[PDB]
Protein backbone atom coordinates (compact mmCIF):
# COMPACT_ATOMS: atom_id res chain seq x y z
CA UNK A 1 0.00 0.00 0.00
CA UNK A 2 2.26 2.56 1.19
CA UNK A 3 4.63 4.12 -1.71
CA UNK A 4 8.32 3.10 -1.48
CA UNK A 5 10.35 2.61 -3.79
CA UNK A 6 9.61 5.64 -6.30
CA UNK A 7 12.34 8.32 -5.57
CA UNK A 8 11.20 12.04 -5.47
CA UNK A 9 13.87 13.17 -7.45
CA UNK A 10 13.98 10.67 -10.32
CA UNK A 11 11.51 8.50 -10.50
CA UNK A 12 8.45 11.08 -9.98
CA UNK A 13 10.51 13.68 -12.17
CA UNK A 14 10.44 11.32 -14.75
CA UNK A 15 14.54 11.93 -14.43
CA UNK A 16 17.24 8.69 -14.38
CA UNK A 17 20.06 8.39 -12.52
CA UNK A 18 23.63 7.81 -14.28
CA UNK A 19 24.17 4.50 -13.92
CA UNK A 20 20.77 3.12 -13.32
CA UNK A 21 20.70 1.80 -17.54
CA UNK A 22 23.61 -0.66 -16.24
CA UNK A 23 21.20 -2.03 -13.79
CA UNK A 24 18.58 -2.38 -16.11
CA UNK A 25 20.60 -3.65 -18.76
CA UNK A 26 21.59 -6.48 -17.14
CA UNK A 27 18.67 -7.85 -17.25
CA UNK A 28 17.72 -8.08 -20.87
CA UNK A 29 21.45 -9.66 -21.74
CA UNK B 1 36.56 15.43 11.15
CA UNK B 2 32.82 15.70 11.95
CA UNK B 3 30.47 19.18 11.91
CA UNK B 4 28.92 19.02 14.64
CA UNK B 5 25.38 18.31 15.28
CA UNK B 6 23.36 20.25 17.69
CA UNK B 7 23.94 19.09 21.67
CA UNK B 8 20.27 18.18 22.51
CA UNK B 9 20.78 14.78 20.57
CA UNK B 10 24.47 14.23 22.00
CA UNK C 1 32.60 1.45 -0.94
CA UNK C 2 35.81 0.57 -3.50
CA UNK C 3 35.72 1.47 -7.49
CA UNK C 4 32.29 3.24 -6.99
CA UNK C 5 31.27 7.09 -7.53
CA UNK C 6 29.77 10.18 -6.10
CA UNK C 7 26.24 9.40 -6.03
CA UNK C 8 23.93 11.68 -7.18
CA UNK C 9 21.57 14.25 -4.54
CA UNK C 10 18.53 12.47 -3.41
CA UNK C 11 19.79 8.91 -5.40
CA UNK C 12 19.15 6.56 -2.09
CA UNK C 13 16.48 8.53 -0.28
CA UNK C 14 16.42 5.23 1.94
CA UNK C 15 20.05 5.48 3.03
CA UNK C 16 20.36 5.86 7.25
CA UNK C 17 23.73 6.33 8.18
CA UNK C 18 23.99 5.01 11.78
CA UNK C 19 25.63 7.47 14.33
CA UNK C 20 27.61 6.95 17.96
CA UNK C 21 26.96 9.53 20.03
CA UNK C 22 30.29 9.39 21.92
CA UNK C 23 33.13 9.52 20.22
CA UNK C 24 31.42 10.69 17.38
CA UNK C 25 32.18 8.22 14.55
CA UNK C 26 30.59 6.57 11.82
CA UNK C 27 29.05 2.68 13.19
CA UNK C 28 27.46 1.63 9.57
CA UNK C 29 24.86 2.35 7.07
CA UNK C 30 21.25 1.42 6.93
CA UNK C 31 18.07 1.64 5.28
CA UNK C 32 14.86 3.34 5.73
CA UNK C 33 11.98 0.16 5.40
CA UNK C 34 9.41 2.85 6.81
CA UNK C 35 8.17 5.76 9.14
CA UNK C 36 9.82 4.50 11.91
CA UNK C 37 11.97 1.67 11.43
CA UNK C 38 14.88 1.09 10.25
CA UNK C 39 16.81 -2.37 8.80
CA UNK C 40 20.37 -2.29 9.49
CA UNK C 41 22.97 -5.78 9.43
CA UNK C 42 23.23 -7.04 13.37
CA UNK C 43 26.84 -6.93 13.61
CA UNK C 44 26.92 -3.61 13.89
CA UNK C 45 25.47 -3.29 17.06
CA UNK C 46 26.69 -6.93 18.35
CA UNK C 47 29.72 -8.34 17.89
CA UNK C 48 31.24 -9.97 20.99
CA UNK C 49 34.23 -10.96 19.70
CA UNK C 50 35.03 -7.69 19.83
CA UNK C 51 33.26 -6.62 22.55
CA UNK C 52 30.94 -4.63 20.73
CA UNK C 53 27.67 -4.39 22.26
CA UNK C 54 25.96 -1.30 21.30
CA UNK C 55 22.21 0.16 22.83
CA UNK C 56 19.73 2.27 21.77
CA UNK C 57 21.38 5.00 23.86
CA UNK C 58 24.34 4.84 22.34
CA UNK C 59 23.41 5.41 18.78
CA UNK C 60 21.47 8.00 16.32
CA UNK C 61 20.12 7.49 13.27
CA UNK C 62 20.86 9.90 10.49
CA UNK C 63 18.03 10.17 7.17
CA UNK C 64 18.73 12.05 4.48
CA UNK C 65 22.56 12.54 4.35
CA UNK C 66 24.62 12.84 1.36
CA UNK C 67 28.10 14.38 3.23
CA UNK C 68 29.39 12.35 5.03
CA UNK C 69 30.98 14.62 7.49
CA UNK C 70 28.98 17.53 7.38
CA UNK C 71 25.89 18.72 9.57
CA UNK C 72 23.10 19.07 7.00
CA UNK C 73 20.78 21.26 8.93
CA UNK C 74 18.76 22.11 6.53
CA UNK C 75 18.13 18.04 4.66
CA UNK C 76 18.90 15.69 7.04
CA UNK C 77 17.05 14.29 9.92
CA UNK C 78 18.34 13.08 13.61
CA UNK C 79 16.30 10.24 15.43
CA UNK C 80 16.89 8.75 18.71
CA UNK C 81 15.99 5.05 18.88
CA UNK C 82 13.16 4.10 21.03
CA UNK C 83 14.13 0.00 20.70
CA UNK C 84 16.25 -2.32 19.34
CA UNK C 85 15.34 -6.03 17.60
CA UNK C 86 18.18 -8.40 16.51
CA UNK C 87 17.50 -11.81 15.33
CA UNK C 88 17.44 -14.40 17.52
CA UNK C 89 19.36 -16.88 15.91
CA UNK C 90 22.01 -14.55 14.62
CA UNK C 91 25.05 -16.43 14.60
CA UNK C 92 28.29 -14.33 15.48
CA UNK C 93 30.36 -17.33 16.55
CA UNK C 94 30.92 -18.74 13.06
CA UNK C 95 29.66 -17.05 9.92
CA UNK C 96 26.89 -14.50 10.48
CA UNK C 97 24.17 -16.25 9.56
CA UNK C 98 21.05 -14.41 9.96
CA UNK C 99 22.78 -11.40 10.26
CA UNK C 100 19.68 -8.80 10.38
CA UNK C 101 18.67 -6.45 12.48
CA UNK C 102 15.43 -3.80 12.86
CA UNK C 103 15.02 -0.18 14.96
CA UNK C 104 12.34 1.49 15.90
CA UNK C 105 12.50 4.90 16.05
CA UNK C 106 11.66 7.05 18.75
CA UNK C 107 8.92 9.18 16.57
CA UNK C 108 7.89 9.04 12.86
CA UNK C 109 10.18 10.78 10.23
CA UNK C 110 8.87 12.65 7.81
CA UNK C 111 9.32 12.30 4.04
CA UNK C 112 10.94 14.55 1.86
CA UNK C 113 12.41 15.06 -1.14
CA UNK C 114 15.44 13.38 0.28
CA UNK C 115 13.78 10.83 2.64
CA UNK C 116 11.79 8.10 1.24
CA UNK C 117 11.25 4.69 2.34
CA UNK C 118 12.75 1.41 0.33
CA UNK C 119 10.65 -1.32 -0.67
CA UNK C 120 10.47 -4.92 0.70
CA UNK C 121 10.55 -7.86 -1.89
CA UNK C 122 7.49 -10.88 -2.41
CA UNK C 123 7.96 -14.39 -3.64
CA UNK C 124 7.45 -12.96 -6.96
CA UNK C 125 10.36 -10.16 -7.20
CA UNK C 126 12.65 -12.32 -5.20
CA UNK C 127 12.09 -14.85 -7.64
CA UNK C 128 12.60 -13.26 -10.43
CA UNK C 129 15.23 -10.51 -9.56
CA UNK C 130 17.42 -12.67 -7.85
CA UNK C 131 19.22 -14.36 -10.63
CA UNK C 132 23.21 -14.77 -11.16
CA UNK C 133 23.87 -11.99 -13.40
CA UNK C 134 21.65 -9.23 -12.52
CA UNK C 135 23.31 -6.15 -11.22
CA UNK C 136 22.52 -4.59 -8.06
CA UNK C 137 23.43 -1.55 -6.60
CA UNK C 138 25.97 -0.90 -3.18
CA UNK C 139 25.74 2.72 -1.36
CA UNK C 140 28.20 4.21 1.65
CA UNK C 141 30.39 5.93 3.23
CA UNK C 142 32.94 3.56 4.43
CA UNK C 143 36.39 3.08 3.21
CA UNK C 144 37.68 3.67 -0.42
CA UNK C 145 40.22 1.60 -0.03
CA UNK C 146 40.57 -1.63 2.10
CA UNK C 147 43.99 -0.49 2.95
CA UNK C 148 46.20 3.17 2.52
CA UNK C 149 49.17 4.95 3.46
CA UNK C 150 48.32 6.41 6.56
CA UNK C 151 48.08 10.74 6.70
CA UNK C 152 48.73 10.53 2.84
CA UNK C 153 45.06 11.38 1.99
CA UNK C 154 41.77 10.68 3.45
CA UNK C 155 40.35 6.71 3.38
CA UNK C 156 36.99 7.92 3.58
CA UNK C 157 34.63 9.54 0.94
CA UNK C 158 33.44 12.88 0.79
CA UNK C 159 29.64 12.12 -0.16
CA UNK C 160 27.72 8.88 -0.34
CA UNK C 161 29.47 6.54 -2.62
CA UNK C 162 27.65 4.19 -4.97
CA UNK C 163 28.47 0.55 -7.05
CA UNK C 164 26.80 -1.80 -9.17
CA UNK C 165 27.67 -5.08 -8.58
CA UNK C 166 26.16 -8.40 -10.23
CA UNK C 167 24.88 -11.66 -8.66
CA UNK C 168 27.04 -14.89 -8.68
CA UNK C 169 26.57 -18.24 -8.76
CA UNK C 170 26.07 -20.14 -5.23
CA UNK C 171 28.43 -22.68 -6.11
CA UNK C 172 31.29 -19.98 -7.17
CA UNK C 173 30.75 -18.26 -3.97
CA UNK C 174 30.34 -21.46 -1.98
CA UNK C 175 33.96 -22.02 -3.69
CA UNK C 176 35.86 -18.30 -2.75
CA UNK C 177 35.64 -19.23 0.95
CA UNK C 178 36.56 -21.37 3.59
CA UNK C 179 33.53 -19.99 5.55
CA UNK C 180 30.31 -22.13 5.96
CA UNK C 181 27.43 -19.93 4.01
CA UNK C 182 23.88 -20.28 4.52
CA UNK C 183 20.22 -20.04 2.13
CA UNK C 184 20.60 -16.57 4.36
CA UNK C 185 23.35 -15.15 2.26
CA UNK C 186 24.20 -14.17 -1.51
CA UNK C 187 26.93 -12.80 -3.26
CA UNK C 188 28.06 -10.28 -5.59
CA UNK C 189 31.66 -8.87 -7.42
CA UNK C 190 33.12 -9.08 -10.78
CA UNK C 191 34.85 -12.21 -11.45
CA UNK C 192 38.78 -11.77 -12.00
CA UNK C 193 38.14 -12.38 -15.65
CA UNK C 194 35.65 -9.94 -16.01
CA UNK C 195 37.44 -6.61 -16.39
CA UNK C 196 35.83 -4.65 -13.12
CA UNK C 197 35.82 -4.11 -9.96
CA UNK C 198 34.40 -2.63 -6.91
CA UNK C 199 33.16 -3.87 -3.02
CA UNK C 200 31.42 -2.52 -0.39
CA UNK C 201 34.27 -2.12 2.45
CA UNK C 202 34.52 -1.00 6.26
CA UNK C 203 31.98 1.27 7.25
CA UNK C 204 29.28 0.01 4.47
CA UNK C 205 28.10 -2.58 6.56
CA UNK C 206 24.18 -2.56 7.52
CA UNK C 207 23.80 -1.18 3.61
CA UNK C 208 21.44 -1.78 1.67
CA UNK C 209 21.64 -4.10 -1.96
CA UNK C 210 19.08 -2.58 -4.06
CA UNK C 211 17.52 -3.40 -7.27
CA UNK C 212 15.18 -2.07 -9.75
CA UNK C 213 11.98 -3.50 -11.10
CA UNK C 214 11.53 -2.60 -14.69
CA UNK C 215 7.66 -3.21 -14.82
CA UNK C 216 6.64 -1.39 -12.03
CA UNK C 217 9.94 1.25 -11.49
CA UNK C 218 10.28 0.19 -7.98
CA UNK C 219 13.43 -0.17 -6.31
CA UNK C 220 13.55 -3.36 -3.90
CA UNK C 221 15.86 -4.26 -1.11
CA UNK C 222 16.95 -7.82 -1.68
CA UNK C 223 20.09 -7.85 0.65
CA UNK C 224 22.10 -6.37 3.22
CA UNK C 225 25.62 -5.47 3.49
CA UNK C 226 27.04 -8.13 5.71
CA UNK C 227 30.80 -9.70 5.67
CA UNK C 228 33.54 -10.27 3.27
CA UNK C 229 37.49 -10.87 3.15
CA UNK C 230 39.05 -7.51 3.15
CA UNK C 231 38.09 -5.19 -0.04
CA UNK C 232 37.72 -5.33 -3.79
CA UNK C 233 40.24 -8.83 -3.68
CA UNK C 234 40.11 -10.89 -7.03
CA UNK C 235 38.57 -14.13 -6.37
CA UNK C 236 36.71 -13.07 -3.50
CA UNK C 237 33.05 -11.57 -3.23
CA UNK C 238 30.91 -9.69 -0.93
CA UNK C 239 28.03 -11.26 1.07
CA UNK C 240 24.66 -9.74 1.66
CA UNK C 241 22.38 -10.94 4.26
CA UNK C 242 19.04 -12.10 2.40
CA UNK C 243 16.59 -10.01 2.74
CA UNK C 244 13.76 -12.17 1.11
CA UNK C 245 14.14 -15.16 3.68
CA UNK C 246 14.28 -13.61 6.44
CA UNK C 247 10.90 -11.21 5.69
CA UNK C 248 8.71 -13.33 8.11
CA UNK C 249 10.91 -12.25 11.13
CA UNK C 250 10.78 -8.81 10.16
CA UNK C 251 6.86 -8.98 10.01
CA UNK C 252 6.49 -10.94 12.92
CA UNK C 253 8.65 -7.98 14.88
CA UNK C 254 6.70 -5.06 12.84
CA UNK C 255 3.40 -6.24 13.58
CA UNK C 256 1.68 -3.31 11.59
CA UNK C 257 -1.41 -5.12 12.51
C1 LIG D 1 32.62 -14.05 8.60
C2 LIG D 1 33.37 -12.74 8.71
C3 LIG D 1 34.47 -12.73 7.72
N1 LIG D 1 35.29 -11.55 7.79
C4 LIG D 1 35.41 -10.95 8.95
C5 LIG D 1 34.71 -11.34 10.14
C6 LIG D 1 34.84 -10.64 11.33
C7 LIG D 1 35.64 -9.49 11.34
C8 LIG D 1 36.35 -9.08 10.20
C9 LIG D 1 36.29 -9.84 9.06
S1 LIG D 1 37.06 -9.20 7.59
O1 LIG D 1 38.01 -8.29 8.20
O2 LIG D 1 37.43 -10.32 6.76
N2 LIG D 1 35.96 -8.29 6.67
C10 LIG D 1 35.04 -7.33 7.27
C11 LIG D 1 34.69 -6.23 6.30
C12 LIG D 1 34.59 -6.77 4.92
C13 LIG D 1 34.00 -5.66 4.04
N3 LIG D 1 33.87 -6.09 2.65
C14 LIG D 1 32.65 -6.32 2.15
N4 LIG D 1 31.57 -6.19 2.97
N5 LIG D 1 32.54 -6.83 0.91
C15 LIG D 1 33.77 -8.02 7.74
O3 LIG D 1 33.22 -8.88 7.10
N6 LIG D 1 33.16 -7.45 8.82
C16 LIG D 1 31.92 -7.99 9.28
C17 LIG D 1 31.96 -8.09 10.77
C18 LIG D 1 32.41 -6.81 11.46
C19 LIG D 1 32.54 -7.03 12.95
C20 LIG D 1 33.74 -6.38 10.95
C21 LIG D 1 33.69 -6.24 9.43
C22 LIG D 1 32.91 -5.00 8.97
O4 LIG D 1 33.12 -4.00 9.63
O5 LIG D 1 32.65 -4.92 7.79
C23 LIG D 1 33.93 -12.58 10.08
Amino acid sequence: EADCGLRPLFEKKSLEDKTERELLESYID
Amino acid sequence: DFEEIPEEYL
Amino acid sequence: IVEGSDAEIGMSPWQVMLFRKSPQELLCGASLISDRWVLTAAHCLLYPPWDKNFTENDLLVRIGKHSRTRYERNIEKISMLEKIYIHPRYNWRENLDRDIALMKLKKPVAFSDYIHPVCLPDRETAASLLQAGYKGRVTGWGNLKETWTANVGKGQPSVLQVVNLPIVERPVCKDSTRIRITDNMFCAGYKPDEGKRGDACEGDSGGPFVMKSPFNNRWYQMGIVSWGEGCDRDGKYGFYTHVFRLKKWIQKVIDQF
